[PDB]
């Protein structure tokens, strides 16, 4: 079966460069062109360029001509895509694709997230969203962390109904932030303990903030 | 006065040929103005074989000792809107490339610019009255990034950078 | 060049009805190079139709394609809840803007909550006021921050969850970000929510310091 496996996610600073790999298997690597498609967060698909693995020839999109370079290594069936002089707006997910004959992209890689930021790895601060005066709402504010992701759990998986963990938003400071909320009965307050479990793998941060009224 | 192309190894004078056609790749993406860019073909041997305007000489980018057009330049392609399909250019008047023997083959500057303007004229009939620009090869292995050819068992690589660097309005 | 315009930007349909996604080309194109894709959140695009009408291997027969010239149509005969994704059309290297197919349900009004900043966060010098909109449909909702009757602008960010896999509702959070100095300069903090499910806009407010 034909499959494409790409390199892992990358965190680069503005002005640096990144190189993404794409290993092919299940077919003759020199028989089909390798394309690359870019997708910015929440945006559409954008074609970057194709590469002929047999000859090494490339055809880059005009908007990427100058900063992109695509090469390959036939002995490992791996294609490469390098993007130099990265900017903040270059944060996107890069896919490598192969067509049935050319453009009918039936085979895609899993994608490679390339985030460009001058921020450093930082753990989040967990602040409570205390309930006040049948249904009451409470939650936790996971603020100022980098990079993504951050997992949230309530009562170590014992409370899942009515839980809403919002997607992170990129603040103007370069740090991410999100909130996790849950609606509970008003009578359950005071008697029932509500713990939000926040984990941040990149910074090895683990916070168990208890949400209380008042 | 002439266009000197660096070649490796040194082609002997008897390997001088007649340029009868080109093979091009239209650069994709979205341009900012009415400009269409062309480069030496970024494909492989399949793009050259399906041209069918070549002779017994095996060459890349430039067709040496091949079929000439009867009256005017004839450009052909399988899809003019598929940038992955090469554009086959067949000249009507051959352009002679003379190799000295010290590692450089010569091409007349004026007679190559005359052929590039006729080529840009035929290209506007397919892509509208726009600005036609020729740019060097986007890269690749030595036999395809350079103008390569065989002659008497040997294989020669000539850098074609100076041949594709003009703008026609 | 070739420009592919997809309409609508977001298509809402009740479960089980027919979907109709159009792809308009700025010029007359050949049907042999029209492709359709499906991309779910967190996944790569999946080829559905190639050559305007040829179905790819493994694709259910409820997907269909047709059209020529400048109009092309992707048809989902019976919309399944698993069919919620973004759909693109392709012409060589050109992609369409994408059409989001979501589930259309009855109007659900949001439950509005407001949370003052915690005293711990005020120690660091920053105040975050959160306005919560819980379980509402449709997605369109207007949230306005007003501090001492002054409409705030440029100091709040919204975040919306994906459509719930069971009730097909959305939840939204609006976070007003102020410093401790400016947060202590005012008394009344309110967010007003205007939604189709509310007979009148709902206001949740509080006084700094109760
Ligand atoms: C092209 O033809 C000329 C004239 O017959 C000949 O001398 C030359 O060797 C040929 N070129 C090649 C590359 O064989
Ligand atoms: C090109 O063709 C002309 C006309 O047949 C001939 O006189 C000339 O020698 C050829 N040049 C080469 C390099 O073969």
């Amino acid at each position: 079966q034909v499959q494409l496996v790409q390199s892992g996610a990358e965190v680069k600073k503005p002005g640096a460069s990144v190189k993404v790999s794409c290993k092919a298997s299940g077919y003759t690597f020199t028989g089909n062109y390798i394309h690359w498609v870019r997708q910015a967060p929440g945006q559409g698909l954008e074609w970057v360029g194709w590469l002929n693995p047999n000859s090494g020839g490339t055809n880059y999109a005009q908007q990427f001509q100058g900063r992109v370079t695509m090469t390959r290594d036939t002995s490992i069936s791996t294609a490469y895509m390098e993007l130099n002089r990265l900017r903040s707006d270059d944060t996107a997910v890069f896919y490598c694709a192969r067509g049935l004959w050319q453009w009918e992209f039936r085979y895609w890689g899993q994608g490679t997230l390339v985030t460009v930021s001058s921020a450093s790895t930082k753990g989040p601060s967990v602040f409570p969203l205390a309930p006040s005066s049948g249904t009451a709402a409470l939650g936790c504010l996971v603020k100022d962390y980098f990079p993504e992701p951050v997992t949230v759990s309530w009562n170590s998986g014992a409370l899942t109904s009515g839980v809403h963990t919002f997607p992170a938003v990129l603040q103007s400071s370069g740090l991410y932030s999100l909130s996790s909320v849950v609606t509970v009965p008003s009578s359950s307050l005071g008697t029932q303990t509500y713990i939000c479990n926040v984990n941040h793998k990149p910074s090895n941060t683990k916070v168990d903030k208890k949400v209380e009224p008042k | 006065d002439t266009i000197t192309l660096p070649c490796r190894p040194a082609p002997p004078p008897h390997c001088s040929s007649n340029i009868t056609g080109l093979i091009l790749t239209r650069q994709g993406g979205y341009s900012n103005a009415n400009t269409v860019i062309f480069r030496p073909s970024g494909g492989d041997w399949r793009d050259i074989a399906r041209c069918q305007i070549a002779g017994t000489v095996v060459s890349t980018q430039l067709f040496l000792n091949g079929s000439l057009a009867e009256e005017e330049v004839v450009i052909r392609s399988e899809d003019w809107r598929d940038n992955a399909k090469s554009i086959c250019v067949q000249l009507a008047t051959s352009v002679e490339i003379a190799c000295t023997g010290a590692g450089h083959c010569a091409i007349s500057r004026a007679k190559w610019a005359n052929t590039l303007k006729q080529i840009a004229s035929k290209l506007r009939e397919q892509y509208g009255a726009k600005t036609i620009i020729f740019k060097p090869s986007s890269g690749g292995d030595p036999e395809f990034v350079n103008h390569s050819f065989n002659c008497g068992g040997e294989f020669f690589y000539c850098a074609s950078t100076q041949l594709f660097a003009s703008t026609w309005f | 060049d070739i420009v592919l315009t997809q309409s609508p930007g977001t298509l809402s349909l009740s479960p089980g009805e027919r979907a109709t996604l159009s792809c308009r080309a700025s010029q007359s194109v050949s049907s042999s190079n029209l492709a359709w894709y499906q991309q779910k959140p967190g996944q790569a695009p999946r080829l559905l139709i190639y050559g305007a009408s040829s179905r790819a291997t493994g694709i259910p027969d409820r997907f269909s394609g047709s059209g020529s010239g400048t109009d092309f149509t992707l048809t989902i005969s019976r919309l399944e809840p698993e069919d919620c994704a973004v759909y693109y059309c392709q012409q060589y290297e050109g992609f369409g803007g994408g059409t989001k197919v979501e589930i259309k349900r009855t109007v659900a009004a949001p439950s509005v909550f407001i949370f003052p900043p915690s005293d711990e966060q005020l120690k660091s010098g920053t105040a975050s006021v959160v306005c919560l909109l819980n379980n509402f449909y449709p997605r369109e909702a207007k949230v306005q921050w007003k501090v001492d009757n002054a409409l705030q602008s440029g100091n709040s960010q919204e975040s919306v969850t994906e459509q719930d896999s069971k009730d097909s509702t959305y939840s939204l959070s609006s976070t007003l970000t102020l410093s401790k100095a400016d947060y202590e300069k005012h008394k009344v903090y309110a967010c007003e929510v205007t939604h189709q499910g509310l007979s009148s806009p709902v206001t949740k407010s509080f006084n700094r310091g109760e």
